[PDB]
């Protein structure tokens, strides 16, 4: 008659690491780190992301004529921009504070496109014929759909033109404008005229004034001229006054802007956007797991596990496996 | 530290005990068999479940890097952002990886202590009514039926009941 | 005859959490986290804080005419700014590098108000009548107390005025100035005159020159015009040369600045300031404790416990309590 | 791991022992009573105080957020600062909360080991002169007066002194 | 955490045992001598080495501060950078200093457990054939030559072999 | 006959700290922290660092005439700048984006000096005589070696001058230019001429324009005039067009820039550079160790141990030392 005290053992070959010993076989353990992903984009909270397709984010929001599919109301959970989108800033020049603009839009949830200043706003000038071969639509020359390139009338001089918008809505307005810089004096006099020219924007809280900087530049997209693009936010209740006697790239269409109540994201990726659901969406793909860590990506939207460099984080729950 | 039981004076485990982590093997006229210790197994499961959940619960936050961009004249704040993100990445990687090493040691030792305490719980009961073989087994100096065996597992072994019979087996 | 070995037990019902078991009753323990606060502001190091009251921080330092209560030397342990202060930059326009200015003053300990350029500095001109309804004091028009709005004499031209200040003191000098942009040519010619006008400031390390950018802007406080406000630090040993033939909002009173040898704070809060002392002052209130952590606020001045999110951090010191 | 003593083979604590964490209860002709073992209790107090002080001392720095402000064209560095402040906040929240859990376990286990060690120290002394009941108690095979009890508590118990009387009560039964 | 052996019921160490951390001292007709238990010692050495290496391996990253400069109009991001660099410094100092305190306790307790376990291993073998002095020593109730001593150390001690002689030397005494 | 179980002891007096007890003697232990340094600078990856000697980093890269020793091809592992170098920006003025320039150079490994625009580029103007006593070479007046100061001829007016550089190489080009700001209008008309003057630079990705900002300033290095210094990177394949009608400080010599593929460093230190090799180089000196932590400096370039505040980090490896 006898009784023995002992412990469980099985065919487990799963190992864990300890501080005193590595590769230790245990009876039961749990993996805390997730390394698997669906290389694609899904919906967050049943709301689809915005595909910018063959347009860069500047080209979309400025209204590059080749971005027509995107020229409408848009609602996104997050934004996907493609690495080598052809359609961006077609007419050469720098968008001022570009990075802050992308950051703002990333914090956005919805935009509503509307006509801020119709062509009839500007009197004494040519609101047509403001197109360029650098911004083609089809074969013919064209221009941005959110901007109006104004040149003087051939019969008359370029007068002081003015525009005013009272923002009476509850939503902030994202609008754009520009200043054209011809390469030589001849073009300046031909399009706008001699003497001192100016572009002046003003709101209750914003003050903007620039002059033409005529200078010879290397050709970009067949253009030795440049346009300095600018953006700003018309606060609700605020009013914008536009005043210029030349070189004005006028705001035409603008957006009613809706701020996202949480962090938004802009992913730079070639992954496909599909009609699927995800809780965790990384820039490298979807993660479906109950695990506590992932080694997939630090950039994500939604609810994801913590990012670490580890290949594995396995906690022992069971006992040291010692079969007979 | 090691408690000397698991892979110690009890040299190996039992693949025959499938209903628990810790337990007994008995032999008498009514047969033999494995039986898991009901008390200590559940308590160990509750503790380890709590440990795993607590660890998960404390790791239940995330440092969220962003995809903000920087110009060529923003090299400093660009790098500032990078060293911060890499900084927290290295901290949490350190925290997770080290926690696993240290606590796996504790988890294995916890079982070791549970096995030792279970053995001592029995050894304390049987006293001189049984012969300690030193390997986790006890040979009885008396007949120990299924109910007797059962009492040992229950922790209610009646020592003076079998005391006379055990002592009265001196050859 | 017998002897037993045992352990302490008492009437404690205080619980702690362990990695293996929650709500564990122990005989003795110590709480490390503090969650109590006095919702008020007290003095730090026997020095009272500066309450800006119904004035914003720009309104105080520029000398908004309705901020007379603050019109003096100021010494603070920290600064309390009120959420809905009415009196700030009364005349519409942008203060350049506003945020860096607040950061600088926040790092300050004391300012000494003094007269930098007395009205006699500027000759041939009208140093009175530089007021606006946009900066009212009572019903009548007024202006900032640290700035001098100089307009031409009606009888005369606006001559070139000049000013010079050598900072021979040991403290840096915080001073302000501005450039006025009248809305129409009429006001420009009337206040300063036609032709090219300029505002020129210069030190050993700073070079400033601007011209008026006349433009019609939306009305703020009845004003279509703007003032471009500027601030700077005149280093000790440096010298300031002021030169202008128009549109100059001249420095009048300025500040000798005292650097705080430690971290300073500016709290935006509605809490009442009382006659009390504190070692730890947070933006949410006073904390009086020897505990190592607090649950109150990450923004504070003085000696405070570390801020964490925890509701409780209780270390077990005694043993598991098992009464009989 | 558990050392099997506290809430173990010694099932409960004593509300009658108010002058120490660990100690003795005796019974003899001169009555009964509790007496705390001052040596082991004091040693534990010294360690736990040191543990608490060391933990506080390592927590004796602070990450200080500031109230600096940012313009609408400074959204990125605003967010950088917020993610940093929240970042260090999450690290120290983790460190404190996890350290408390782990060390509370160690503290409770420490007391368990101290009680276990104290029990073995006595058991080593009495040897077969006393009967180990398995519940932390020892029935003496001989008469053990107040002086005898004190010697057990003092750790200076004279084993061969009581040996014969002890064996002459094992042979009597 | 203490296992009661080191600076416990085994009151002191042996400066005479120079070839290992844990071990034996025996006495018989053939003399005395120290002998380290190579098995338990080597196992501890592998473990402690492993512990030290693992710690070094996890500390094998660095937060690298830079010498970037900031203008007098860049006070905020200057301070931002300073609070960050100082921030990670305080985190790693905390991690390093606290880890040394906590694991030093564990390492010292580990040795204590190893000495305890080795002692129990002997006590389990000898059973009632030897007299437990309570100080880590065992007086044999029988003659134990070098070959007998080795078996105790070898873990191959033959208990029933010496049972009769041993039990036949407890009643002679008393 | 007896056998005893025991543990090792030795003559160790080395102590470690535990959570329960301080000043504890142990038989074996290891120190993890390194606190010793060689107070000197050595070579990293067998490449010597660049000593700036008596020149500041701006003085070197702008080509201050007293920095002649450094004006050549340079390849460095890191840079050593001396605290009180006298030779920096000799002619008074501000270097635009100075800190970003230093950050750029710090991430660099090699520069190749070459002549970008020869003096013959600018015709109709005086390309000689562009020197100043504030920038002496030897005893006589001079000017930067990478910049060309152009003033008008008295015989003719100052024409619109132009320059072009095609970057057809594979290396980026770091180049400099400036705008001169005379203290008074007289000097402006004498050096450049009346009317509106401008300096305009442009590439495929950059658009630059400034005008003279005449203002009365204190004398610095005997000069009351100022130069606004600017820098930029001409990308490979890009082209720079220079166009100005006055006040132009032209690029003369420039650098082909090579980006370091890892972290670079600029140390501000008085330490000697010697003929030695190092794996770890901190700003406070060389560290030779296998230890995991150091007490020396957070600023370093090679492969260094982690920096902490600790005086000592000693792990116990051995046992509690209890000799009899
Ligand atoms: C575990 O410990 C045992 C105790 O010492 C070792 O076994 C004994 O000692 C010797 C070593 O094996 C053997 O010696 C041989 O046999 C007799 C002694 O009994 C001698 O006369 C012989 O000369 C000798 N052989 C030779 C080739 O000289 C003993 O036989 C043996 N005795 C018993 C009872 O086991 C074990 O070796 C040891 N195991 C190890 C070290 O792995
Ligand atoms: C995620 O969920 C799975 C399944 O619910 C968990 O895996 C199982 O957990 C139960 C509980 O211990 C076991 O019976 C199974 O054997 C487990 N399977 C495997 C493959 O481990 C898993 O533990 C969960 N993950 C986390 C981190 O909690
Ligand atoms: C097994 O053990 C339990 C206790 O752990 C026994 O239950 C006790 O029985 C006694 C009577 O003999 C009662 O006085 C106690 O109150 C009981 N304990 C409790 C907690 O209620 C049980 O009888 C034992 N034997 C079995 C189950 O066969
Ligand atoms: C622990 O050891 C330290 C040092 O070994 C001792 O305290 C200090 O001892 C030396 C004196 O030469 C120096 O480190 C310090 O000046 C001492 N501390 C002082 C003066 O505050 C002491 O033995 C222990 N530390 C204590 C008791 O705090
Ligand atoms: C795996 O386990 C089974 C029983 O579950 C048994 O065959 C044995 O333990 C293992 N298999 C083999 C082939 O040994
Ligand atoms: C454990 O396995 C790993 C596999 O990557 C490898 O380091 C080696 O085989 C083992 N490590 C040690 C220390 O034995
Ligand atoms: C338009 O702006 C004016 C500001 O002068 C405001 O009073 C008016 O109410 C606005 N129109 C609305 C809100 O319909
Ligand atoms: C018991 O309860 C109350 C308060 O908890 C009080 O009588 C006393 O302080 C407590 N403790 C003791 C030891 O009496
Ligand atoms: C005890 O029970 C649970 C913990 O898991 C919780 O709901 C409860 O609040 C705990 N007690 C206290 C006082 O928090
Ligand atoms: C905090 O202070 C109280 C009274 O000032 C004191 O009794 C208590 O022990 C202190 N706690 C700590 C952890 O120092
Ligand atoms: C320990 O002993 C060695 C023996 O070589 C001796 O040289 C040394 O001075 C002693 N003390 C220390 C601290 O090493
Ligand atoms: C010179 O620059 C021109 C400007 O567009 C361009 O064609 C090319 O990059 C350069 N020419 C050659 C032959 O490399």
């Amino acid at each position: 008659d006898k009784i023995c005290i002992g412990y469980h053992a099985n065919n487990s070959t799963t190992k864990v690491d300890t501080i005193l010993e590595k590769n230790v076989t245990v009876t039961h353990s749990v993996e805390l780190l997730e390394n698997q992903k669906e290389e694609r984009f899904c919906k967050i909270s049943n709301k689809a992301p915005l595909d910018l397709r063959d347009c860069t984010l500047e080209g979309w929001i400025l209204g590059n004529p080749r971005c027509g599919i995107l020229l409408a109301d848009q609602s996104w959970s997050y934004i996907v921009e493609r690495p080598n989108a052809r359609n961006g800033i077609c007419y050469p020049g720098t968008l001022n504070e570009a990075e802050e603009l992308k950051a703002l839009i990333g914090s956005g949830e919805r935009v509503e496109r509307f006509e801020m200043f119709p062509k009839s706003t500007w009197t004494g000038v040519n609101t047509e014929s403001g197109v360029s071969s650098a911004c083609p639509l089809g074969n013919g020359p064209s221009f941005y759909r959110n901007l109006l390139w104004i040149i003087k009338l051939k019969s008359s001089e370029y007068p002081v033109i003015r525009g005013t918008f009272n923002n009476t809505g509850d939503k902030s307005i994202l609008y754009f404008w520009g200043v054209h810089h011809p390469p030589v004096t001849t073009e300046q006099n031909a399009l706008y005229g001699s003497g001192d020219r100016y572009v002046r924007m003003g709101t209750e809280s914003m003050n903007f004034a620039r002059s033409p900087e005529i200078a010879a530049r290397p050709a970009v997209n067949g253009q030795r001229g440049r346009i300095d693009y600018f953006w700003s936010i018309l606060k609700p209740g605020e009013t914008l006054n536009v005043e210029s006697n030349g070189n004005l790239i006028a705001p035409w269409y603008a957006y009613r802007f809706v701020n996202k109540d949480s962090k938004g994201a802009i992913f730079r990726s070639n992954l496909p956007i599909e009609n699927c659901d995800a809780t965790c969406q990384t820039t490298e793909g979807v993660i479906r797991t109950n695990k506590t860590f992932q080694n997939v990506s630090p950039l994500w939207i939604g609810e994801c596990p913590k990012y670490v460099k580890s290949k594995s984080l396995r906690l022992a729950t069971g006992l040291r496996n010692v079969p007979q | 530290g090691l408690f000397g039981a698991i892979a110690g004076f009890i040299e190996g485990g039992w693949t025959g005990m499938i209903d628990g982590w810790y337990g007994y093997h008995h032999e008498n006229s009514q047969g033999s068999g494995y039986a898991a210790d009901k008390e200590s197994t559940q308590k160990a499961i509750d503790g380890i479940t709590n440990k795993v959940n607590s660890i998960i619960d404390k790791m239940n936050t995330q440092f969220e890097a962003v995809g903000h961009e920087f110009s060529n004249l923003e090299r400093r704040i660009d790098n500032l952002n990078k060293r911060m993100e890499d900084g927290f990445l290295d901290v949490w990687t350190y925290n997770a990886e080290l926690l696993v090493l240290l606590e796996n040691e504790r988890t294995l030792d916890l079982h070791d202590a549970n096995v030792k305490n279970l053995h001592e719980k029995v050894r304390s009961q049987l006293r001189d009514n049984a012969n300690d073989l030193g390997n986790g087994c006890f040979e009885f100096w008396h007949k120990c039926n299924n109910e007797c065996m059962e009492s040992v597992k229950n922790g209610t072994y009646d020592y003076p009941k079998y005391q006379k019979e055990s002592r009265l087996n001196r050859q």
